């Protein structure tokens, strides 16, 4: 084992995943909220007071979640696998510590219960933190479950990682028809939601805002901030020796039109036309209302006295509005990935909790003074009694906002809905990729396919091959394998550190020199106006690589303008890459060997300075190398591992680079629907609907991805023996034919299980529900419905059910809404039945039945059914490389061909897909499989590499077969050889969802709607399908005039109406009721949907006066 | 046009209003409770 | 779960060999490819049945209801 | 409920072929085809406040709501029987709680009410 | 009989009806039914 840094750089990627797994985006954000962010909320809501009894105060000192301070034990907690079986919330209580004025003396009390907040599993606060497969075996939980999701009141949901544009920054924009605008939103953390627009009306620059009644030309608002000399402005906006002075020259003369000319007169021009907010005092000075008008705007910076920096921040904003008017090439998209701030849940539920807590400590405050407006109830009164009534608003506000994924915010007044989603346990990887997925904001640019497409600045940031299709085509995307999000730390020390590094100050520099030099932009704000950044920025990296400053900083530095950029806002995308200094890297394979000893982890490399995190903005400036054989003496930041651009749901495809790129996007949506095994406790859990596979098989041509997620420890699907050939004509377009023997051997026998539940309900008249059953008839208890109903009324475990055959009896009192009579007169027989009947066209079994109680004392019943089935023809299969397949026919083993050894192929597929679909991956997998089969050794098919071909054919020919594996075989139906050679071997085939046994539906004549009397839409609603308008026009294109009448009212909507002749409207059964003689009545028929039509227009003043003729006597 | 009974322009603003049958506005029972979820057609007419 | 009694492809019985194939690995540390050739399995359609069977009955039995 | 030929009183809804027709077993004539599926104020105000007060200490004493709902009708009859007038409003409803606490046979005592 | 058994206590309890929902020998509140004695017919395919 001669180790080297040429091909063993892969081995440090598991050292990343071991100490730092895949649920960074959910665990660490939730943990940092619980560890740190709980204190930073309560400190800004402290010291509740009352106006009545002014010497009373309550203040809380600190808050804690979980354990007390007296016991100081870990906890005693319900198990979550137990908690999901009782439809309860898996939550943890919050303890607060308070002091207040009881009376004569003030008193401090500890550990006060205010609510129970939910906790996601595998956090450090839950009991599943760092188990050893025995405590978790005692808690019967699968250790291969990643976790990261709530178990509120039964169902398991998860917060999706939302995003928006980069807040608190400006963007450039161009539009031809309506002028060009400059959007700049700012959202400070206290109620502020402000966005500013810099518009261009016919060559004149303005600023409109939704707190100002009109627009203002900028020549006023620069003098209002102090900068008035009017030669400073063009020196700041335009510079010297350009055409910018010519374009900007329109805006100068308007200060002469308004005749202001000074700093003092510049203010009150705004406050004249300001949209004045009602402060209920209205002190307004006509000097300070304009001073605050230069404070509540552009909320990045607020100035105490000078307004100097805020002025130049406007000058930076209005500089690029003319550069965009100079040429439309300088504008940018809002689709570039650097203009996006992805944001996690733990700092997002911080917004949700602070809304509830400010709603908590004022409703309780409304209770206090209502007691304190009493003479007697002001001395001995204690307020700790009134806590628990108001405490319920938190927990119900928690669980409702997580079950119903809609959030009613108040300080921002915004209704982001659909934020929570029930996770799918269809496959093992189906729950993996939902943890790593991105949901956009759909900013109503539905016409433009720009954001629908994929940006080239995504290589290694997040995954590019997993993106759905259909209604969600490009607005949902998925995480890559090596990815970290940043977090903010502070801007205070770095602005002190750059002064030490030799940058100037904004309040000292001449305005001519800033356009000559560059400028340090701290989150878009100029403070120093740096010169010669190449000395400046490289001395900063040596502070970061050695680790004097934090590593989540980006030193993006453009050259289209004269500027450099600093970003520490946090919540932006990045990935780590190893530093390359010069024509030699910093590989140091002896340290890579010292990793595999086990003391030198991934963390110490960035501690020493062998690796650092890079965002997309640092990837502007950097020059990442492909390989160690590609090093230039001008070449930095070697790419650590090339196949890390695909996630674990994109990683399991063997040899993706040989396959076509749309054939990789098809499988990731369908790999989530492949059935198999789910968890270790899957026979213990009781969930709504489960597909299970009897015999899975770990695939032959493996990948480095699947062994990093242990996908082979629980596979889904199995390997066939594929003979790609035309046979019997039943496979023409991607169909499949398999052998009748191997299904009897047990190839592909799945299992279907389905939960159903009932709740025994308690009524206000103290009447329960009873499970009496097995009414008897002719010496035997069981009716044809009652053979499987058990002695207790609960259906007996151990036997099948068929259609009909009540399996849960239930009887309900008939006085379900009557008032309780305070006596005992007549309650002996009131139970009418509401039994539960097994539907379905196929006989199934129960799996097992449980009973329990809810969080409140109310009885719970949960039974789960069980049936297996064999995949007969019609069932949908796939190929892991994007080849769907429906079973064409199921023929005998004697009908299938056979080799010299008699090996019968499991399935056959037509050859007519591989040239069209351009899928090379199956063609190599069979070669990589069969030679690996005969060698017994499982092989690695990875991206950008994997097992090669020329070494694999040498093993395949030493066994004595074809070097290309395209063998010859005999015939099954006539015996002799076949004139061609047959490409034969084993290929891993998964079974999908969407089987035919639960998709056969047909309705002949059944239920109808109430308002339309139409057949009811819905397969569970007993169907009747919509023959729509696009199909309606094709019938007239045939010219058929009677089944058009028949299939539109006779088969659907026939209804007989008697109508009056003169003043002709309908009447009822035999009457006219508009000329009440009931004589001139015509029996005919119309659509019922036409009958309601001229009844609803009659509701308003419209008279459909009907006129008749006879059919005959032309 | 003349010669018709409703040919006055006086009947082109609401003085009377007819009530439609309850088949058009069905009292649907959602079975979330023993109370019926009564539709918006009746309660707008009730405020009238 | 457990090994299927027969081969899915040909149909020869493999239920007496799972313990035997495991026996030739703990004691007598051997190449896995030549292990079942000594055991008598020549056909490569049956080599997939034992190489790639994940035996997950061992992880399932630990969640027994009987402590 | 009554057939037109046999006048039977037993009707059986057949769901074997998803038609959901109604038919008797005696002669076999259908009953119905094409099923049509269903797709004072001062007295009011003094219970609206009393509803708030029942909900208050039930949140304090962790009372599950099938008692608080059941206890309102115990308050409703004594509202009609002139038990409320003169007596203190806070005192009468807490006595009304313990009735349903006793009928439901709970662990809840009586001094837990009076201590609050 | 072979009546109701606990989840992890695994204790046969013929608990009389409308009385309790918990188990003996443990505070656990989720209940398991034991399998019947009656024979059931199956095929072998
Ligand atoms: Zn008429
Ligand atoms: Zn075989
Ligand atoms: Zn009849
Ligand atoms: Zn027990």
């Amino acid at each position: 084992d001669e180790i080297n840094t040429a091909q063993d750089k892969w081995h440090l990627l598991p050292a990343f995943l071991k100490v730092k797994g895949l649920v960074k985006q959910h665990l660490d954000s939730f943990n940092y909220f619980v560890d740190t962010d709980l204190k930073k909320i309560i400190k800004a809501n402290q010291l509740i007071l009352s106006d009545v009894d002014p010497e009373f105060y309550l203040k809380y000192v600190d808050i804690r979640v979980g354990k007390k301070s007296s016991s100081s034990t870990k906890d005693y907690l319900t198990p979550p696998h137990e908690c999901r079986l009782r439809d309860m919330t898996y939550s943890a209580p919050i303890y607060v510590d308070i002091e207040y004025t009881r009376g004569r003396n003030i008193i401090m009390h500890k550990d006060v219960e205010i609510g129970r907040m939910p906790i996601m599993l595998r956090s450090n606060k839950c009991i599943l933190y760092d188990a050893d497969e025995s405590k978790m075996a005692k808690l019967n939980e699968c250790p291969l479950d990643p976790g990261g999701y709530f178990i509120v009141n039964g169902t398991e949901k998860v917060i999706l990682v939302q995003e928006q544009l980069s807040k608190n920054r400006i963007i450039v924009e161009a539009d031809e028809k309506k002028g060009i605008v400059q959007a700049s939103v700012t959202s400070s953390t206290h109620e502020r939601k402000s966005k500013t627009y810099v518009i261009t009306k016919n060559g004149k620059i303005y600023l409109k805002h939704n707190s100002i009644a009109e627009e203002i030309p900028i020549a006023i608002v620069l003098k209002a901030c102090g900068i008035l000399s009017d030669l400073e402005i063009m020196q700041l906006v335009c510079g010297n020796d350009s055409s910018y002075q010519d374009i900007f020259a329109v805006n100068l003369e308007e200060s002469s039109k308004l005749d202001i000319y000074t700093q003092q007169q510049a203010l009150e021009y705004i406050g004249a036309k300001v949209k004045t907010m009602r402060r209920q005092k209205l002190t307004i000075l006509q000097e300070g209302i304009e001073a605050i008008a230069t404070t509540v705007i552009a909320h990045l910076t607020v100035e105490a006295l000078d307004f100097r920096e805020k002025a130049l921040y406007i000058a930076m904003m209005t500089r690029r509005v003319v550069m965009a008017m100079y040429n439309p090439k300088m504008i940018d998209d809002r689709d570039y990935v650097g203009n996006k701030r992805l944001e996690l849940a733990g700092q997002l539920i911080s917004l949700l909790f602070e809304d509830l807590f400010k709603k908590f400590n004022n409703d309780f405050k409304l209770s206090i003074d209502k007691v304190l407006k009493k003479p007697n109830r002001a001395m001995e009164y204690d307020a700790l009694l009134s806590i628990n009534v108001h405490s319920n608003n938190i927990t119900s506000g928690l669980n409702r906002a997580i079950s119903t994924g809609n959030w009613s915010l108040k300080r921002f007044k915004m209704e982001r809905a659909g934020v929570t989603h029930v996770l799918s346990r269809l496959s093992y990887i189906s729950a993996l990729g939902m943890m790593t997925r991105i949901s956009s904001q759909f900013e109503k640019s539905r016409k433009v396919s720009g954001p629908r497409a994929l940006q080239p600045s995504q290589f290694g940031m997040l995954c590019t091959a997993d993106t759905p299709e259909g209604e969600a085509c490009g607005l949902v995307k998925n995480l890559a394998l090596m990815t970290h999000i940043t977090t903010d730390d502070e801007e205070e020390p770095i602005k002190k550190l750059c002064y030490v590094l030799g940058v100037e100050d904004i309040t000292l520099i001449d305005s001519a020199s800033l356009h000559l030099n560059y400028g340090v932009y701290l989150n878009g704000t100029l403070i120093g106006s740096i010169r010669f950044p190449t000395k400046f920025v490289t001395q900063f990296r040596h502070l970061r690589r050695t680790g004097k400053v934090s590593e989540f900083i980006s030193i993006y530095s453009n050259s289209h303008q004269m500027a450099v950029h600093i970003a520490t806002d946090g919540g932006r995308i990045c990935r780590p890459l190893i530093i390359v200094s010069d024509g030699q890297s910093r590989v140091k394979d002896i340290h890579l060997r010292k990793l595999l000893d086990g003391e030198l982890d991934f963390d110490d490399f960035l501690k020493l300075g062998l690796v650092e995190y890079l965002d997309v903005n640092e990837e502007n400036d950097s020059y990442i190398a492909l390989y160690e054989k590609d090093i230039v003496p001008s070449m930095t930041h070697l790419e650590i591992e090339p196949f890390t651009i695909l996630g674990a749901v994109a990683g399991l495809i063997p040899y993706p680079h040989h396959n076509q790129s749309p054939r990789n996007t098809y499988q990731c949506a369908m790999g989530k629907q492949a059935i198999g095994a789910i968890a270790y406790n899957q026979f213990k859990r009781i969930d709504t609907l489960l597909y299970l596979m009897t015999y899975p098989q770990q695939p032959m041509v493996k990948t480095k991805t699947i062994e990093l997620i242990d996908y082979d420890k629980l596979p889904a699907g199995q390997n066939a023996t594929v003979a790609v050939m035309s046979y019997s004509g039943y496979d023409i377009e991607d169909a499949l034919v398999l052998n009748k023997s191997s299904i009897d051997r047990g190839f592909g026998r799945c299992e279907t299980r389905r939960k159903t539940t009932t709740v025994l309900k308690r009524y206000a008249n103290h009447t329960q529900d009873i499970i009496g059953g097995m009414r008897v008839d002719e010496n035997g208890d069981p009716i044809w419905q009652h053979q499987s109903l058990g002695p207790d009324g609960l259906g007996e475990v151990g036997m099948k059910v068929q259609s009909g055959q009540i399996y849960i009896n239930k009887s309900v009192p008939t006085n379900s809404a009557d008032a309780p009579n305070p006596n005992n007169v007549n309650v002996q027989t009131q139970y009418r039945e509401a039994p539960v009947i097994y539907r379905g066209p196929e006989p199934s079994h129960i799996d097992q039945v449980m009973m329990s109680v809810s969080d409140n004392d109310q009885a719970l019943i949960k039974v789960l059914l069980r049936q297996n089935r064999r995949p007969e023809l019609g069932d949908k299969f796939s190929s892991r490389h994007g080849q769907k397949g429906v079973c064409g026919i199921i023929v005998k083993q004697e009908d299938m061909p056979f080799n010299d050894q008699g090996i019968v192929p499991d399935i056959i597929m037509n050859p007519h897909g591989f040239p069209s679909r351009m899928t090379v991956g199956k063609m190599i997998e069979l070669i990589s499989g069969k030679a690996g089969v005969l060698n017994g050794t499982l092989e690695y098919g990875t991206c950008f590499g994997g097992s090669k071909l020329e070494d694999m054919s040498k093993i395949l020919v030493d066994q004595g077969f074809n070097y290309s594996g395209k063998d010859m075989l005999y015939s099954g139906i006539t015996g002799e050889c076949l004139q061609a050679y047959i490409f034969f071997g084993p290929i891993y085939y998964q079974k999908l969802k969407h089987m035919v046994l639960d998709k056969m539906h047909a309705r002949a004549r059944g239920p109808r709607a109430v308002l339309t009397r139409q057949p009811t839409e819905g397969r569970s609603r007993d169907g009747g399908l919509r023959l729509g308008e696009m199909e309606r026009d094709c019938v007239i294109a045939y010219g058929a005039s009677q089944l058009l009448l028949e299939r539109l009212m006779i088969s659907s909507d026939a209804f007989e109406v008697d109508v009056c002749d003169k003043c002709g409207l309908m009447g009822y059964s035999g009457w006219c009721t508009t000329c009440k003689s009931a004589e001139n009545i015509i029996k005919m028929t119309i659509p019922y949907a036409a009958k309601l039509l001229f009844q609803e227009l009659l509701s308003m003043n419209i008279a459909p006066r009907l006129r008749l003729e006879d059919i005959f006597q032309q | 046009d003349a010669t018709v009974p409703s040919g006055r322009p006086e009947t082109y603003i609401w003085r009377y209003l007819p009530a439609p049958p309850v088949c058009i506005r069905p009292s649907v029972m959602m079975q979330d409770s023993p109370a019926s979820n009564e539709d918006d057609l009746t309660v707008k007419l009730t405020e009238i | 779960m457990i090994v299927p009694v027969r081969c899915f492809s040909c149909g020869k019985v493999v239920g007496d060999k799972w313990e035997s194939y495991l026996n030739l690995l703990q004691e007598d540390e051997l190449d896995e490819g030549t292990a079942l050739s000594r055991l008598g399995l020549k056909r490569y359609c049956c080599r997939r049945m034992i190489l790639t069977h994940v035996d997950l009955i061992e992880k399932f039995l630990r969640y027994n209801p009987l402590e | 409920p009554v057939c037109k030929n046999c006048h039977g009183t037993e009707f059986e809804r057949d769901l074997s072929n998803a038609n959901n027709d109604l038919v008797c077993k005696a002669c076999g004539v259908v009953s119905e085809d094409n099923p049509i599926v269903s797709e004072l104020e001062s007295r009011e105000a003094t219970l609206n406040n009393a509803r708030r007060k029942l909900r208050a200490v039930s949140y304090a004493l962790h009372i599950p709501e099938y008692i608080t709902d059941a206890a309102f009708q115990w308050y409703k009859l004594a509202l009609a029987n002139n038990f409320v007038q003169g007596r203190r409003s806070q005192n009468v409803i807490a006595s009304c709680l313990y009735v349903a606490c006793r009928k439901e046979k709970t662990h809840h005592m009586l001094i837990d009410f009076s201590s609050r | 009989t072979l009546k109701y058994i606990c989840a992890e206590c695994s204790s046969k309890l013929s608990l009389s009806r409308t009385d309790a929902v918990r188990c003996k020998d443990c505070g656990h509140r989720i209940l398991l039914k034991a399998r019947t004695k009656r024979l059931v017919q199956f095929e072998a395919r």
